[PDB]
Parts: C-alpha cells; structure tokens; sequence
DNA sequence: ATCGGATGTATATATCTGACACGTGCCTGGAGACTAGGGAGTAATCCCCTTGGCGGTTAAAACGCGGGGGACAGCGCGTACGTGCGTTTAAGCGGTGCTAGAGCTGTCTACGACCAATTGAGCGGCCTCGGCACCGGGATTCTCGA
DNA sequence: TCGAGAATCCCGGTGCCGAGGCCGCTCAATTGGTCGTAGACAGCTCTAGCACCGCTTAAACGCACGTACGCGCTGTCCCCCGCGTTTTAACCGCCAAGGGGATTACTCCCTAGTCTCCAGGCACGTGTCAGATATATACATCCGAT
C-alpha cells in the first residue's frame, strides 16, 4: 500500500505529518487529536496566503517580480486586520508607510 | 546538520497565488519566522484551553477556539471556513 | 581592550533621519541628546536579557537568537533573523 | 540672487524620501560599538555574531522611528511643529516606560 | 517623449439598423408584437446610425450626433433608460448623457461608452456563478454613471460579464466577472469574490499590470476573453477563458489563464469571439478562426477537431474589413459590401437558412441585403443586429 | 418565555460616575465634550473583553459566563486582573 | 461658596483615598448584558463575573484618565478633553 | 520508614511536593528535574514573604491588624521594583496611590 | 470536590513576618492569584529556555535563568540567593 | 483635648563629676596618664555639673547652663567634637550645639541630646554584626546633626546601639541596631538589614507601632531593650533581648521579642539595665531585679538561676531615688545620698573592692565619696561615672 | 500678612456583627524505596566566523553663517464649567420563589499513543541564469522670487 | 499670476550574484496492528442565577450663577533650517589567526514509573475579636475682610 501524505487528504499545501510532530514534541497536551494538525495546518497555510497575495499585488505596483521585505510589510500594515494580528512585531527592512501630518504641509 | 523549516510549503503556496512571483532569501526567512509564531501563539492558546477545561487532548475544537480569539474580524472566520473545510475533507479520504 | 563614548556614534544627522521617517519636520537641538539617553535604556535592556540567555547556553558569543528571544521577551518580536 | 528653499521645504523632502526606503539611517560601526560598549557591564570578553548585531540594530531603529511619530504628535498636540524633549517623555510615560 | 494614446473617432459611414433572430424580450427592436425574424428586418427610430454592439439580451446604437439609442431586456438596466411605461423595451429610445459618445460596448447584463471628453460610463451589472454582482459594490445602475471618474479613457471592451478600459497613458483596466480570469488580475482564491474584501477588487476598476511591459494601445474582449496589445513589440497578450483555445495560444495544464499571457497574434485588424470560438481579422483583410468545431462555428466545413492555431477560413476569397460574433455564430463583411455568416441557425441569427447550421461561410442576400452595402456585423444571445450604408 | 432585549444602558454610565472616575484619575477640570467620549471608550473595552469571555463560555458548552472566562479574557489581553480566581 | 477648582480637589483626595466602585452596579450590569446580546443570545452571568468585569472597568478608566490628564497639562491646560483621551489611547496602541 | 517533606528538607514554607507535581503536570517539558520544584518553591515563598512584609506595615499604617487589597496595592505601588513586577496587573479593590499633579495645585 | 491553594502556605509566610497580623480572604485571594502567576512566568520561560537548547528537562539552571529574566534588579538577585540556600540546603538533607 | 506632653525640666542641682574603672581609652577623662581608678575620682574641666551619661567607652555631661561636655573613646566620633590634638579626648571639652540640651544619652558608639527647643541632636554611629553602620544611612556624624527635624520631641533613651525618642504627641521613634528586636518594629528577615532595602529602615528614625494603643507618655532603654509607658492604661511595654529575662515578661519559647509586649510592671520611677540584667526603681523608692545571676549582678547574694520575675533586693532597705548599671554591674543611690554597688568588679568599677565581685549591694565609703551626697550613678563597659552633690548650689 | 467664621476631616470611644482563625475527621496526594531506560554530562574534534591589522575611496560628519518662522509670553474677551441648592429618579437592599443549568457520577465506547518495518518527502549541496541594481542622460514636476 | 532653477520620475543598456531548480541522500512520516483510558454520554443533585414586590434614601438631574479658564492674536527673539566648505572615519576589499560554536562518540546517573503507606492539607463546623458603624468633638483648611 503505496503512502499518501496526510497533507493530500485534506488537500493542503502544509505538512499536517510535520505540525502533528510539532504538536506532540511541542509540550502543549499529553494527546493530540487526530484532527487537530489538520485544522491548525489549514490555519497556517490561509494566513500564509492572505500575506503573500497581499505582497504579490505590492511587488507588482513597484514593477518587482521578487518579493522582497518591504512588500511585505506594505501588505501587512494596509491591511486593518493583519496589521492588528502583528501590531507588535517588527519586520527587517520593512521600512515605513507614507504618513505625513496635515498641520506639517505647507501653508 | 538538518534544519527543518516551513520554505517549500510557504514557496507552493506562493506558486498558487502568483505563478510568475519570487521571492527573496530575506522575505522567505521573515514568512518562516511569521508562521512559527502564529503556531505558538495558536497551539500556546489551544493548550491553556485543554487545561482550563481539564482536558489532556488538543483537539479541532481547542484549535478552532484559538483561532477565534487570536485572529480579527474576518479573518479568524475565513480561517475557520479553511479549518473546518481541511478536517471535514481529512475524514472523507 | 576597553570601549568608552562611543554613543556620540549616534549623532545629529543620524538622529535627524530617524526623525524624518518618523515624520518629523523640525527638531529642538535639545531632543538628540534625549534620544541618546533613551538609546542607551533601550540597548541596555534587550543586551541584558541576551546576554542572559548567552550565559545560559553556556557561550561566549551572543548568537542572533539571543537578541531575538530577547526582544520577543519584551514584545518586541522580531522576523527576519530567526 | 542666489537660490535657496525655505524651511521645512527640504524636510519634508527627507520626510518622503526616508519613508519611501528602507535602509538602516544608523552608522553600522558606531552602532557596533555602543552595542559592544554596553554589553561590557554584563558579561567580559563577549563575542557577537554579525546578525546579533544587525538584529539589535534593526529593532533599535525601528524603536525610534516609532517613538518619533509619538513624540511627533505629542508635539502637534501642544499646538507645535518642534518635537521638544518633553514631547519625547510624555509619549514614552504613556507608553509604560517611564 | 511620453506616452499618450489619442482619443478615437467616431465612426462617419451613415447607416440603417438591421435585425434577426429571436427577439422574446425585444432585443429585435421591432415592436413587443414581433418576436422572430429569420431574414434581415430594418429598425425603425433610430436618426443617423454609425455605429452598432450587440449585447446578450439588448442592444446599442451610436448617431451621427454621438446619441446612443438603446432596446432590449432591461430587467439589469442594460438599457440605461426608464423602462416603465409598457413596450418602451421593445423599441429603440435615447439614452440620457453628459455629453456625446465615441464608442459603444454591450455585455449580458451591462452596458459601456466612451464620452467625447474621455468619459467611461457604463450601466446595468455584471455576473458571476453566485448571480447579480452590481455595477459597482453598491449594486445595480440602471442609469449611467462615470465609472473611470478622474481618468481620460481612449478604449472599451466589453465581455460577458467584464469590462475592459484602455486609459491615454497605455495603462488597462478591468472590472466585472473574474471567474474565467477575464480581469487578468487576480489569484485564483479571488476570482470567485469570496475573499475577506469580497467583490470589493471585482467591481472597482483596477489597472491590469504586466511587469516590465510597454504601454498597451489597443483592446479586445471576447465573451470570456481580454485582449491587449503592447506597443513597440506589438506582442497580443491574452488572458481569460481557453478551454477551447479562444486565446489562439496554449495555456500549459490550465483551462483558463488568470494573468496575460504572450500569443503569437500578429497585424491584428480586429479581434471578435463568441463563447468557445474566436474570430480573427488581420490589417491584409484575412480572417482567421480558432475554437471547438461544433454546429460549424468556425465556418471550416467538416472538421471535427478543436483549433487551436489560427486557421484562415479558406471559403472567403473577397477581402474582409470587418468580422463579428454571437455566442455560437459568426459573421464577416467584405470590402464590397458582401455579408457572410456561419454556425449555429438555431436561432435564426444567421439570416440565411431555414434554422440549419452553416458548416461554411454563406452570402446572405434578401430583401434588405441584396444590392446593398453591409458595413457591420455583431451577433448576441439569440439575436444579431448589423448596419447597411444609407444613401 | 420572556425576551427581554436590553438598549440605551450607555446611559447608566451617568456624568457624576464619570467624574468620580477622572477625579481618582487626579483630574480637576472636565469638559462636557470628555462624557460622552468616554462611554465610547467603555464600550470598546467591554465588546472586547465580553466578546472573548464568551468565547470561553461557549468553548466550554456552557450558557453562563463564569468569572474565570472573564479572568482568562483579561488576561489574555495583558490585564490580568486578580481577586477572582486564577 | 469655596472657589472652582477647592472642592474638585477634595474629591480627588476623597477618592485616591478610598477603594470603592465608582459606577452604579446595577446599570453597569445591564451594560454588560446588552453589549453580550450581540455574541450569544440569553446568555447568563455569575455575579462574580459582572463584578470582576466593573473592576478591570474602572481599573482600566482611572488609569485612561490619568494618562489623559497628562496630555491635556501637557499642552499646557488643565482641563481633560476629548482630543486629550484620543491622544492618550493613540500612544498606547488602542488607536 | 520515617517520612518527611521535602520542604523541611530545604527549610521551606512553600510546598516542595507540590510545586513539583504542578511542574511535572503542567506542559512545561518532558522531564522535571529534582531541584527545579525546590528552587521554585524557594523563590514563590521569597517573594510572597516581600510583598507580605510591605503590606504588613500598611496594615499597621492604617491602624490596622487584618491586610486587605488596598494593602496589598499600597505595598506594591510604593515598591518600584514589585510594581514593575505586576506592571500589567490589576488589584480588586486595591484604589490607586495619593498623587495629585503640581500644577493642579492652587498658590 | 476539594480546591486546593497557596492559601495555608501564605498564612505561614505571613506568620513569620507579622505573627500579630491577619488576613483578609480577598487579599488572601489575591495573594494565592499572584503565586499562580508567577509560577507559570516562571515555568513557562523555564520551559522555553529548555526548548530553546534542545533540552527536555526543566532543571534549576532554567529556573534560575527564568528567574534572572522574569523579576526586576534587587528582587532577582535575593531570588536568586533564596532559591541556591534551599538547593544547597536540600541536597545536604 | 489632644495628648500633648512637655518638653522635661533639666537637673537643677550642681554637682561633681567622679569616675572609676579602667580609662584605657581616656574614658575616666582624667588625662592620658592615668589608665586605672580604683576608688571614685573627681574630673577637672567641667564646670557645674548637673547630669551625667555614660556610654560604652565614653560619657556626656551636662552643665547647668545647658552645654555638654564628653570624653573618651573618640574611634567613631561618640565625643562629637575635634579629637585632633594629642591627649584631647581624655580631656572633658565643649561640644558646639545649636544652643543648650536638656537631656542626654549616650551607647556603646553613639550619643544623643534634646536640646530646650525639643530637636534632638546625635553622633557617632550604631554598629551590628555586620560591624559599622553610621549614625544615619550615610554614614558617622563626627559633628552633631539634627536627627527629628521638623519634630518637636520630650525625651531620649540609649541602648548600646539604638536610639529611642518621644515626641511631644506621645509617638516612639527608634532608630539603630535591630538584631536583638530593640526597634521593636521590623520583621525577624529584616533585623538583619540585609533586604532589598539595606538597612535604610534601620538607619531611619522611624515610628514604633503599637496597634491600637494609647500615646507613650515614657521610655526607657537597657542595652538590647526598649521600654515605654502607655498612657492611660499606664503598661510598660517592652521589646529587645530577653535571653534572660530582660524584658521581665516571658516571650513564649523566644530569645528576644522583635515587637512590644504588655509587662506586668507597676509604678515605675525608672529603668536601668546592663546586658543581661535589668534595675527596676519604683514610685514607693524601692529595687527590684531580673536577669542571670553570674557574677552577683543582681545584687541578691548566692543566686543561682535566672530571677524571671521581677524580684526586689533585700539588702536595700533605705530609699533610692536613683538606679544605674553597667555592662555586668548594677548602682543605687540613696534618697540621703549614699551610694551601693554590686556586680562584676574586674574592672574596677565598682568603687569598692579590689576587683573582688559584689554580691549584694555594698556602700561606698571612700575619700571622695565619705560623708558627701550622692545624686546619679551609671557605668559603661569597663568604667563607672557619677555625680556627687556640690555645696555651692548657686 | 493677620484673623475669625464656617466647613471639612481627622480622632477618641463605645457597642455590635460577622468573617476570620482555629479546631477536627477524613482521604488522597506525596514520600519511600526500587528498577531500567536514555537524557545529559563530558571529552575531544572539525572548521566556521569572529576579530583585527593595512590602506584606498569618498560618503558623510562637522562646522559656520545668515535669517526665516516658529516657540513663547503676554493679555484681552466670553464661553463654559464648577459650585450649590432643591427636585427627582431609580439604585440599593431584603424578601420570596422558581427553575435553568452548573456540577457531578458511573458507565462504556472510540481514539490516540505506541512500536516496527518501510520509503518518499524534504534537506543540503551545486550550478546556472535572469531579476535587479547600477548608471547615464533626457522627460517631467515641484518650488519660489516677480 | 509668471519663468528659472533644482528634484524627482523614468526610460533603456550593461553586469553581477542570489534565487530557483536538480540531484543524491538520509530520516521522518507513513502504514497497520494492539492496547488502555480519556472523554462522550445520561442521569441526577441542588447551587445560584433570575425576577418581581416594595420601602428608604443615596445619588442623579436640573437650574442658576459667577469666575477662572480656554483661546485667539500680537509682539519679541533666539533658535533651527538651509547651504557651502572642510574634515573625519565609515565603508570596503584583502589577508590572516584562532576563539569557540557546532559536532561526535561513550557512559554515567538522574528521572520516570509503581505500589505501598500514612500524614499533610482539605472541607467544615464553631466561637470570639477586628473592624464597621455612630457620635460627639477637637483639629486642620479655606476664604472673606481688612
């Protein structure tokens, strides 16, 4: 009987074999639930796309085919919701977003 | 010495949303560390609930009510949607 | 070997900058030497718990996980050095 | 007559330059050295890895950068364009670190 | 120096309205009495017709003047026009602009055109698997309304269900349906709409970008396809459906292509296409077709095998200056004023025949055809709808 | 078989009990503008911490909150709150 | 009649002094319901949980209010206002 | 045959026994080792006893024999150190410290 | 169904550092919240620093270590003094 | 009306200071060529005296006029005043003060005063296990500070490293060493003063608590003990070293009590003490002791355990109007002005005797003492001090 | 600056209640004592990367000199917030009664841990090339004294 | 408002190296069993959450009033920006040592797991004393008058 990935039979790009490992080895609970690595792998793999979509479209609006830190950052940070889930994280060479104060405009 | 991580799963992904995109060493490294974090902050909630709840087994529930209270708005839903979708797909195979 | 005031490192035009992607537009000349000061506090406690962790794994090199570990002690997680 | 911009002008010229990058506006070395000068007064003979550094720089920056855009609305708050040191210790006390 | 495309003119060569075909919910114009026709029939109401684009279940028509005369199913408000009063539908009306129109486009459900000032207002709404999607994110318009607003325009396209904009700078923009990757600008988990931002990216008008790529100067839109052209190179790029190769080029293990890709198009005249077949006129006035084989819609006799490069149809030894689709049915208007049509008849769409597809282009000549110089030739759902040189 | 639906308790939240709260605050001066402002704020607060209090709840199949949802809620959001439980 | 500002000051000491709760129990308790109705229908609370709700509550106000007041003497005022808070809650994170 | 606690054994108030079973129940690692609970123990009762000593005298501050919350918040407050300790941590019915801006005075 | 808590060690505590002074239950409350507390900062760091060099046991050095990270200055270092007294103290018994 | 007590008058009667015992450190003051005095010597230098206190290895006199006068042991500034010259600190000389004291006391390093204004100045140091402590959280105070400012304070009490103060409104102040509980408030893990917070809480005059309990009106302190006087109720309260019975009450299974405890003492004129050993003197002039009986210090004769309850010595049938002690010996003066000792005497402090220890409570006679009237009586550590009534009584 | 009237607030005392402290019976969680496995201590290795010198190029720091514009004090106007008093609202408290549903218990089923033998996914190492940095020069845009 | 000047955007060509695809090669995930208990479940106990009646009165509300405060506008000046010139020393490329990070190979000893045993710590009763409460009063502070 010729072995298929768990990963397939959910039709998921991220490895539920490797995050039940991880869960196991991970000092969380004594038992790990068959379904838990599944759910939790689909998880990763959705948040995983939202950002890289988002950093794809940025790398296109500045003429890049390679994402590189910056876009992801400018993704990130105009997007409400994951700006808010990484309000406290720092990305390397992310920079900045665009944001001068109106009362420092010329007058 | 072999030191595992999440690039190849981060690089599919990344062929199905943009088939023609690249990524640089940097950013691959900044997504690696992005979903090590989510998966702590997800299982580290998971496991409280286990425990508050007196229970030794993390299972789709305990994730699932992780995700709701980690993830904003729409998108602890849509990861929901995803999460259950995978899990009801897994029994069918 | 022995370092001494190498925070006049961080001068006038390097402070400045930080100001301008921060957004500011004119800066008091009394504001470079406060930003030093608060420099200083802040390497301090980030340096203290790396070390910290470098004492513990037995070393006497501060690895770049030491700094990491640290910051994300402080919240201060930082991505794209592991 | 000679040609010069009045004040502000270039400033806001830097303003969108320096938030249009992203490179690090501290003096690597400098840097090195304030980093090494204070781990002196934890541990002796300490070694650093060249990431550790550039790690600790990266967070350092992007700290400031932060805190000036506080210190900047402070400033704005009291009817001011001039961040003042004060303007400094009000956003970091709000913060919790004072 | 930089590049800025000029606006277009409007077509000069007066012309009647001509119609066949089903016309159920009075896409024939003729009245909510007459409901088919299986010769080509004159419509009546329309002052100075230049220029013609056949919807799915409606029609528009541009005037000397710039006016656009409209009339069919306007239960999406493809018709851009009050519709209450009793057979208003049925028979051809104004429709209410700013200004004056250059150009002229018509989907299933919308309706697009292009000010003298650089304007693109569109009405009625788009369509996707789940139904009504809405102009905008706001929902229908059954009235006209800036849609590119700030920007000056110098091309439409409508497809089925999406519309495409060419702006003066080469910059193209897309809007509508996305499922078939027609927008050109989207990640498959986006084409369905059912994102965290919805249909908020289908529904706004958002620049079609293909890295490192020269401004584009001209547009075309099949029913589930969008064609560009950059310029300098003059490379076609293609994107949207290709499960019978409407896109002339080979999508590697795909049924549809969701960003531009490179075709081997080359002097293109002009680009028309139905639902799984594309006709295609070149600048030496040879017409081309590629798609699947079924009912004769390529107009090459007896072939059963999907096209998929370009084949000349060999059946037009006149010189043609002007092709035109509809859903399974094509059309070809030579320099001498010839009008051939070919595939599907179930519909009478064909205006020659008795209801029996055309394996090969036929001449069609009646009442109102014979003798008579054809200018235009687009078909629509059930219908078709041409324009004949006045005297 | 009551239902009863509760609406305009924002208002129970009275400008003295506002006052009293900013003047334990070491507030002297009070524009009437900061009332109303500060009922908004509440309200943030009290949708966040009941929102994942509830999450708790309904994890746990239970159809009352318990003072540990609302201690666990707390804490979460990095206000731990002791003389509850936990 | 003592002067403005003499008895804001005595309040101010009266309650750094005390510990009590400075809302109305009952009508914050019908706050607490009616913002919960949006999440769970029929939903029952402990008492303890309403009440440990009120303390993180005002716990949370005193201290927004503190660092508001400190906003408004910095711009060198001594009356709070909104703008004053938005301030406050902006540097915190909040906003 | 004699037994006797752990806890006397490292001269402690704090239970040795315990505080290893919670360690060793608690999801923190495979293995606990034998001086980890009497460290830790070591360490729960130290600052128990800090905190305790500082309320204590608030207590008696107050003209009081019993401590209670505010006491508690009191000992905590004035301590620079515990309050940075329990920075993010809220006191039921413990009040606020006595502090009344400067300017806020009248002269 | 019996709860256990820090509570009768507090009181003994207490007693050796104000042998005429009680306690509220409240307070005594939350003293056994801020012992759970700190407990589990402690553990957990312990307990990341173990992961964090591949190690799967939670010895004294961790607890130390977590200690040095977790309490501020003054307190660290008697917290330190406290926990080496017991150690030594324990292994001589 | 509010508990409100009044700053004490000074001595009044004029007098001649005498010592004896060993002035190996210039603590007899009678120059730097006199190390030993078996018989109670008068000192030159001071003119009329009217109180004493001896310390450790030094001693404080007060003038009529209100200056004080100190000699002796100078290593941590107990003297303070400039000990600079050769042979000055043998020598009783003038200390520079803010204007005239009222009372004085004095410890093993350290001397205080309540000068007519109610400030209470100090100097010199405290000292613990730890060895050093200073006068306050800086250090010694080689010069007199004002240690109460901006407090209005009625009397003073030295043990021979803490300093115990009454205020005007009836509130104790201690400050010092702790190890033995002589503060009376601070916990046994603090005593030390090895926390978080040094020994600033030592080192910081600070109030001693009663819980509900009425104002002191008194306070007296032994070498490791403090006492004071509830009013009203009228208990003496006690805290210190009680390894022996010091305080007069038992401490349930204790060595020392760190915080006061209700005594049954009654009418109680004055208390004196020594390291292990406590002179009670009550209101009807009679004695009373407790503590180890080694060496005859409580004056009660073939004792051979430790007196626990309060026990009047037998021998004393007159009235005293006086108590004193010394480390390891005890004083009494009569209300006619004779004078008795009794204790250790091998260092010759106890005016009578070749060093032989005293039992019970014998009288000195000797050339300085025969037929003259005694007032005050108190000895050190290895020295005695007294003064002995004046006929000018200007 | 001095003083009395008027109000608040701290303080002494006497009584009463209820929550704290201590007692006890019980059980179940920790201490003993023992064996067996495998984490970690320890020694010794390989070689990575940290550190530090020379010396050239030049980016950037430092310095100084106008002078424009913003910080700051002053001050004059009027709105708005505090203070206090009298009216009004519902909170607070207690008392009664119901039943939803938290909590517990004994089942017994279904699931997850585990192990061993297998093998393909995923890692490290190695080119190879095309994305992008780098540059130079001309198109366009934004600022500023008339 | 105008054109002069300086900055930024942009277009195309050239060269460099990092990203992306291949290829052995392990070793981690898979399959397919078995065993044991966590937890699903149903019944049952009874806490406490809820809700209304009705009295008392604390607190909310409303209104009038006066001042002290926010705020706008003017004047003063020093201070921070802008720009040009000189100066420092960062930056980089090269060379080279060797500290110590990372590794491996062995073997000890420390920790999990157990079963028995029994006393530490729990629930729960029970009584008294700390403190809540009340009141009369002395004391501290504010404020107007002079």
């Amino acid at each position: 009987a010729k072995a298929k990935t768990r990963s397939s039979r959910a039709g998921l790009q991220f490895p539920v074999g490797r995050v039940h490992r991880l869960l196991r080895k991970g000092n969380y609970a004594e038992r790990v639930g068959a379904g838990a690595p599944v759910y939790l792998a689909a998880v990763l793999e959705y948040l995983t796309a939202e950002i890289l979509e988002l950093a794809g479209n940025a790398a296109r609006d500045n003429k890049k085919t390679r994402i590189i830190p910056r876009h992801l950052q400018l993704a990130v940070r105009n997007d409400e919701e994951l700006n808010k889930l990484l309000g406290r994280v720092t990305i390397a060479q992310g920079g900045v977003l665009p944001n001068i104060q109106s009362v420092l405009l010329p007058k | 010495t072999r030191k595992e991580s999440y690039a190849i799963y981060v690089y599919k992904v990344l062929k199905q949303v943009h088939p023609d995109t690249g990524i640089s060493s940097k950013a691959m490294s900044i997504m690696n560390s992005f979903v090590n974090d989510v998966f702590e902050r997800i299982a580290g909630e998971a496991s409280r609930l286990a425990h508050y709840n007196k229970r030794s087994t993390i299972t789709s529930r305990e994730i699932q009510t992780a995700v709701r209270l980690l993830l904003p708005g729409e998108l602890a839903k849509h990861a929901v949607s995803e999460g259950t979708k995978a899990v009801t797909k897994y029994t069918s195979a | 070997k022995v370092l001494r005031d190498n925070i006049q490192g961080i001068t006038k035009p390097a402070i400045r900058r930080l100001a301008r992607r921060g957004g500011v537009k004119r800066i008091s000349g009394l504001i470079y030497e406060e930003t030093r000061g608060v420099l200083k506090v802040f390497l301090e406690n980030v340096i203290r718990d790396a070390v910290t962790y470098t004492e513990h794994a037995k070393r006497k090199t501060v690895t770049a996980m030491d700094v990491v570990y640290a910051l994300k002690r402080q919240g201060r997680t930082l991505y794209g050095f592991g | 007559k000679p040609h010069r911009y009045r004040p502000g002008t270039v400033a806001l010229r830097e303003i969108r330059r320096y938030q249009k990058s992203t490179e690090l506006l501290i003096r690597k070395l400098p840097f090195q050295r304030l980093v090494r000068e204070i781990a002196q007064d934890f541990k002796t003979d300490l070694r650093f890895q060249s990431s550790a550094v550039m790690a600790l720089q990266e967070a350092s920056e992007a700290y400031l950068v932060a805190l000036f855009e506080d210190t900047n609305l402070c400033a704005i708050h009291a009817k001011r364009v001039t961040i003042m040191p004060k303007d400094i210790q009000l956003a970091r006390r709000i913060r919790g670190e004072r | 120096i930089a590049f800025h495309l000029e606006l277009p003119k409007r077509r000069t060569v007066l012309g009647n309205v001509l119609v066949c075909g089903n016309g159920d919910v009075g896409q024939l114009g003729l009245g909510e009495d007459i409901l088919e026709r299986k010769r080509l029939s004159p419509v009546a109401g329309i002052p100075d017709a230049v220029d013609i684009s056949a919807g799915g279940m409606h029609n528009l028509v541009l005037t000397k003047s710039g006016d656009i005369y409209s009339f069919g199913c306007n239960d999406e408000g493809a018709l851009g026009r009050d519709t209450s009063e009793d057979g208003s539908e049925s028979k051809p009306d104004l429709i209410d602009l700013p200004g004056k129109a250059l150009c002229i486009s018509a989907g299933d459900s919308h309706s697009a055109c292009l000010l003298e000032d650089g304007r693109v207002f569109a009405w009625g709404s788009f369509r996707d698997s789940h139904g009504n999607m809405g102009l905008t994110i706001d929902g229908n318009k059954r009235t006209p309304i800036d849609l590119m607003e700030g920007t000056v325009c110098c091309s439409i396209a409508s497809g089925a269900d999406h519309l495409v904009i060419l702006t003066t700078a080469g910059k193209v923009f897309t809007v509508g349906c996305a499922e078939q990757g027609q927008l050109g600008r989207l990640s498959e988990r986006s084409i369905s709409g059912e994102g965290r931002r919805g249909k908020r990216d289908l529904l706004r008008p958002t620049q079609l970008i293909i890295t490192r790529a020269k401004p584009f100067e001209a547009i075309w839109a099949t029913n589930y396809c969008t064609f560009m052209r950059e310029s300098q190179t003059q490379v076609i790029w293609a994107t949207g459906l290709n499960n019978f190769k409407q896109l002339a080029h080979e999508t590697k293990g795909k049924e549809f292509a969701l960003t531009p890709i490179k075709t081997e198009l080359k002097d293109i005249r002009h680009i028309a296409g139905g639902q799984h077949h594309t006709v295609i006129l070149t600048t030496d006035l040879k017409c081309s077709v590629v798609g699947r084989p079924e009912y004769g819609r390529l107009g090459l006799g007896d072939v059963k095998d999907v096209v998929e490069k370009p084949t000349i149809v060999k059946k037009l030894t006149e010189k043609i200056v002007s092709v035109g689709c509809g859903e399974v049915c094509s059309y070809a208007v030579t320099i001498d004023g010839k009008l051939y049509s070919w595939g599907s008849g179930v519909n009478n769409q064909l205006g020659v025949g008795d209801g029996d597809d055309e394996l090969e282009p036929i001449v069609v000549v009646s009442k109102n055809t014979q003798g008579k110089h054809m200018l235009l030739a687009s078909g629509g759902g059930q219908h078709a709808i041409f324009l004949v040189k006045a005297d």
